[PDB]
């Protein structure tokens, strides 16, 4: 499945 | 053999416009499965495969919401970064995303992989061991260290790690009756005479899955290759040619290695 | 800023024979940014109803897609395909080689 979340740059 | 999990995202800023548009396309081994596309008016994830068509509602409701909080987040660091690097609004920019987990022929986790791209360059690279961040970029390493500080390297581990694995095998569970069907490819070799002097060999590999592939020219010259490309039902071409001198054409052979021959194959015109 | 400027293949699915049916495929690749124009042409008229792959990239991040659509080559008909990009002072045209 897709991950959560992507970081915040 | 071996299998991979693997997605694909782009963002893409539309300066006056509001809301970047953003794609997220998913892969199993060379497979597409899934789709996430926010170019409509309630944005979903929905299928690209048919073994994903008796997935149920609580699976697609989670990878919209998913799907969608990725988005927001992209467009935020299109934002930040346009400001690291001192750019102006003027312009459309681009953000990627490409993450994947592999296994070996085993079945068990061999190679996980992450990594973000601003404008078509390494902007921030997931290291081989999965435990730390590395950026070319001075400006990325603004970005590099709010990550190393968040302990961003720990999360993404255990996602390529534990839950890629799981899901992975889920879906080769799902859908195997094609996607653990290897599909040798269809080879025979054409001759086309440039002139009197020279002729043209080519030797076509064609209707085959997965997409890796090896094409020899090889004499009892130079080579032309070509990109493999796909058909359009989800098997691949290729083609391989060599300019040889007229009378010596049978002097020359082809060898084609794919997953799918029982043993490599020799051609002659 | 980085800008890649496509590669175009023009090509059937099956082998080409005249009077039966098949697949024309343009598959533009390696370009960069994404925002790209593609047409396929039958005698030099753009076909009307042609359907595109979804967009994904390379390990070395460039863009590629699939345009097809159905068609029945012949002797004399011509196919071709119609991309326009920034990095283009040009929209390149490439002819279909049933050959290639």
């Amino acid at each position: 499945r897709l991950p959560a979340k992507a970081p915040l740059f | 053999g071996s299998h991979s999990l693997k997605y694909f995202h782009t963002s893409v800023s539309r300066p006056g416009r509001g809301e970047p548009r953003f794609i997220s396309v998913g892969y199993v081994d060379d497979t597409q499965f899934v789709r996430f596309d926010n170019d409509a008016a309630s944005p979903r994830m929905v299928p690209r495969a048919p073994w994903m068509e008796q997935e149920g509602s609580e699976y697609w409701d989670r990878e919209t919401r998913s799907a969608r909080d990725t988005a927001q987040i992209f467009r935020v660091n299109l934002r930040t970064l346009r400001g690291y690097y001192n750019q102006s609004e003027a312009g459309s920019h681009t953000l990627q995303w490409m993450h994947g987990c592999e296994l070996g022929p085993d079945g068990r986790f061999l190679r996980g992989y992450e990594q973000f791209a601003y404008d078509g360059k390494d902007y921030l690279t997931l290291n081989e061991d999965l435990r730390s961040w590395t950026a070319v970029d001075t400006a990325a390493q603004i970005s590099e260290q709010k990550s190393n500080d968040a302990s961003e390297a720990e999360h993404q581990r255990a996602y390529l790690e534990d839950t890629c694995v799981e899901w992975l095998h889920k879906y080769l569970e799902k859908g195997k009756e094609t996607l653990l069907h290897l599909e040798p490819p269809k080879t025979h070799v054409t001759h086309h005479p440039i002139s009197d002097h020279e002729a043209t060999l080519r030797c076509w590999a064609l209707g085959f899955y997965p997409a890796e592939i090896t094409l020899t020219w090889q004499q009892d010259q130079d080579t032309e290759l070509v990109e493999t490309r796909p058909a359009g039902d989800g098997t691949f071409q290729k083609w391989a040619a060599v300019v040889v001198p007229s009378g010596e054409e049978q002097r020359y052979t082809c060898h084609v290695q794919h997953e799918g021959l029982p043993e490599p194959v020799t051609l002659r015109w | 800023m980085i800008q890649r400027t496509p590669k175009i293949q023009v090509y059937s699915r099956h082998p080409a024979e005249n009077g039966k049916s098949n697949f024309l495929n343009c598959y533009v690749s390696g370009f960069h940014p994404s925002d790209i124009e593609v047409d396929l042409l039958k005698n030099g008229e753009r076909i009307e109803k042609v359907e595109h792959s979804d967009l994904s990239f390379s390990k070395d991040w460039s863009f590629y897609l699939l345009y097809y659509t159905e068609f029945t080559p012949t002797e004399k008909d011509e196919y071709a395909c119609r991309v326009n990009h920034v990095t283009l002072s040009q929209p390149k045209i490439v002819k279909w080689d049933r050959d290639m």
